[PDB]
DNA sequence: TTCCTAATCTGAATTTA
DNA sequence: TAAATTCAGATTAGGAAT
């Protein structure tokens, strides 16, 4: 879906 | 009046004793 | 006023048929009721008795009313134990996640005493409470009296007792010898006890446990992190709720190089597993459906247990901060070292999960360090949680091992279950060590009056005469046995998985069938290597056999004046100075050679020859990892992983798997419902 | 009763790759 | 800074001598 890579 | 009182086989792990 | 006896005496021979040996105190006759200070007490009354100065008033139940042959007026009662009257003592003031010891909760015992009627004070209403009744039908009953008891206490093994799959959580699991033994013994007893979860903050121990148990969910983390992860896995199981994802791998709370909170491992679309990344939840907020899928399928697969999903919890919390080996311990307060507080964390997780059975294991100094503060703490945490409990001390060599490892084991069982016994010794042992005087009654052993013929005490040759020779540098994790097994113990230790009822790999032979695993010793540096080379191959040989060493007055080592300081090839002395200083210069341990007929009291995590006798009897090396695991009963197929030192640590911290296996058989018998009665000891069947 | 002695899932300070 | 090497305390149970 959608998220962050830090 | 006075006080009352409130009061063991050994184990054996070795072959003898 | 004078205490008096009330009513006609019991029939002369009826009193003898009820109390034969009373007719070492003899009685003229028996009665039924007695008055003291204008209150009549009948038989069976619960009574308060005057005790010593500063001592709380004793609590008893009257069993006879008789006039003594010395013309005195006696009564006799069997005592109720307060929670602090038991071995718990000062730790009656502790609380674990809410639960405290109820001041009105006593424990009936069969300990009896005779006193005079003048010791009696006033009646007390003590009701017997069934834990398996309606939970709110016990409330008003408890508040309708003065004291109450739901359990009996026995001095023998500190027993708190009542009046087919099963899941196991292994906390501080290590390489997994304890849980493996428990599962093996339970399978022998007819119970499918598996290990669903295992937590350990050492990575190589996790590697070993998952290798020998592929289906086990092994987590490389800490126990407090695991407990918080369970707490914040429950609410996701209740809610069911830069790049793009394909699936979520795992979940965690906190950890190394991370802050408190729930994190997910993420597999990103178009990227390999090497690019999978641990991420927080507030940064995964745009990924709701995949978190839903993860939570749902992990709940259906029970990757993490909810309260009620764990039937047995076993634990071997760190003893490095409790052992008599640690000369830096803090007796003044034991719950300062974190490794000591890990037992509190363990019992907190037990409180959160509420398993049917609990088995904590530690060493004997937990009953001696800080006068046993921590050990009793454990018992208290079980008693304050209404757990049936039991405490035992078991010697490893008594179950088929050439080593004398006395370990303390705390059984706990919910009141809906049967408290499991302790297995009697199946072997004789070479007694090397002393049990504490305050816990003499907690030694799991046969009494002196009766002991059947047990199998001969295993010696070291029975364990290692099979194995082929290896040098100081043995870099091979897998090799072959030089020949067939020689002794019965070696034949038992070379049994396959299915022959040992190990169902970890299902049917069909698993990995490393018939291979010799981890037969590698600690590679000593060149200096220690040639020091070992200089030790003679003889019984009793140690550093005192080196050049320039002498035994002076009162068995104290000195240097030989006629022989100059013997020097090694490196320019460092052949005989080290710490060898000369150790144990005020009176130790035989440094660079000691062990022999085939003498046992090893306790295998430890460090395998250096420096302050122990760990040198192989005929080879110029220390005992290999496989040999130490054999001394602790590990089956030969149980493969270890990691550096040689880490494998040594794994097998040295473990539980002797024969001990855990006997415990697992007892646990299975208690779990299925096959039990004899009140006896805390159990004789094992042929196994 | 004397001393010893044996025994304790090892840890920390220092020195050296 | 990490890795390797060197040294090391506090109790307590039992065991032989006498
Ligand atoms: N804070 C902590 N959190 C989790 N595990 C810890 C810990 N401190 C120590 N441990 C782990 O506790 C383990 C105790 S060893 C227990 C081995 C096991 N009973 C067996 O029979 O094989 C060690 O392996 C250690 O890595």
């Amino acid at each position: 879906q959608t998220a962050r890579k830090s | 009046k006075q006080t009352a009182r409130k009061s063991a086989p050994r184990k054996q792990l070795a072959t003898k004793a | 006023h004078e205490p008096e006896f009330i009513g006609s005496p019991v029939a002369a021979d009826e009193a003898r048929s009820n109390w034969p040996k009373r007719y070492e105190l003899k009685a003229r006759c028996h009665y039924r009721s007695a008055k003291v200070d204008n209150v009549v007490y009948c038989l069976g009354d619960d009574v308060y008795v005057k005790a010593g100065e500063n001592e709380a008033d004793y609590i008893g139940r009257i069993t006879e009313f008789f006039e003594g042959t010395d013309q005195c007026h006696y009564f006799t009662c069997r005592w109720f134990f307060r929670a602090e009257d038991t071995v718990i003592n000062s730790l009656v003031s502790i609380s674990v996640d809410g639960h405290k010891h109820d001041p009105r909760r006593v424990f009936l015992s069969e300990e009896k005493n005779d006193n005079v009627l003048d010791c009696i004070i006033s009646k007390v209403k003590i009701v017997h409470v069934d834990p398996n009744m309606d939970p709110k039908a016990k409330a008003q009953l408890i508040e309708s009296c003065d004291l109450y008891y739901d359990m009996s206490y026995s001095v023998a093994y500190s027993t708190f007792a009542n009046i087919r799959t099963a899941t196991l959580l292994d906390l501080y699991s290590g390489c997994g010898g304890m849980s493996t033994g428990l599962c093996l013994g339970a399978a022998l007893s007819g119970l499918k006890l598996e290990t669903r979860w295992a937590v350990d903050f050492n990575s190589f121990a996790c590697q070993s446990l998952k290798y020998n148990h592929p289906q086990t969910e092994v987590r490389n983390e800490k126990a407090d992190e695991f407990l918080a992860l369970l707490k914040e896995w429950a609410v996701l199981c209740k809610k069911y709720v830069e790049f793009v994802v394909e699936k979520l791998v795992g979940i965690c709370y906190g950890g190394s190089d991370r802050e408190n909170g729930i994190y997910f491992k993420v597999q990103w679309e178009g990227y390999g597993p090497e690019e999978d990344t641990w991420e927080p939840i507030d940064n995964l907020s745009d990924c709701p459906q995949k978190i839903r899928e993860f939570v749902q399928e992990g709940h259906k697969r029970k990757i993490l247990p909810l309260p009620g999903d764990v039937d047995v919890i076993c634990g071997g919390p760190p003893c490095q901060g409790i052992s008599g080996f640690n000369r830096y311990r803090n007796r003044d307060e034991p719950l300062k070292d974190e490794k000591n507080k890990q037992m509190v964390t363990f019992m907190d997780i037990v409180a959160y999960l509420k398993p049917k059975y609990v088995l904590m294991e530690n060493v004997v100094d937990i009953l001696k360090f800080a006068d046993g503060y921590l050990g009793k703490y454990a018992l208290s945490c079980l008693v304050a949680m209404k757990y049936q409990a039991r405490l035992g001390m078991m010697v490893a060599g008594c179950y088929g091992l050439p080593q004398f490892r006395m370990r303390v084991f705390l059984w706990g069982a919910l009141s809906s279950m049967v408290l499991p016994k302790y297995p009697l010794p199946t072997y004789d042992v070479v007694v090397r060590g002393g049990a504490p005087n305050a816990f003499s009654q907690c030694m799991v052993a046969y009494d002196e009056t009766q002991k059947p013929s047990l199998k001969k005490a295993l010696l070291l040759g029975d364990a290692i005469s099979d194995l082929p020779k290896v040098q100081n540098h043995q870099p091979n994790d897998v090799m072959e046995y030089g020949g067939s097994p020689k002794t019965e113990f070696q034949r038992y230790i070379r049994l396959s998985r299915k022959d040992m009822l190990d169902w970890s790999f299902g049917e069909g032979a698993g990995p490393d069938e018939g291979k010799l695993l981890d037969h590698q010793p600690l590679r000593l540096n060149n200096d220690d290597y040639e020091r070992v080379q200089q030790i003679p191959v003889k019984k009793g040989a140690n550093f005192r056999d080196l050049k320039g060493v002498r035994v002076g007055a009162n068995n104290i080592v000195e240097w030989d004046p006629e022989i100059e300081r013997v020097k090694l090839s490196s320019g460092k002395p052949l005989v080290p100075d710490y060898a000369m200083s150790f144990i005020k210069g009176k130790s035989l341990k440094p660079f000691g050679r062990l022999w085939w007929d003498e046992t090893v009291p306790t295998v430890v995590t460090r395998a250096e020859p420096h302050n122990q006798v760990i040198i192989h009897p005929t080879q110029a090396r220390v005992l290999t990892i496989r040999e130490n695991a054999r001394l602790q009963g590990f089956p030969d197929y149980y493969r270890l992983f990691g550096p040689i030192k880490e494998k040594y640590i794994q097998v040295g911290n473990a539980v002797a798997v024969p001990v855990a296996r006997a415990l697992g058989y007892c646990l299975g018998q208690a779990y299925l419902g096959e039990s004899e009665g009140s006896d805390p000891l159990y004789q094992l069947p042929p196994s």
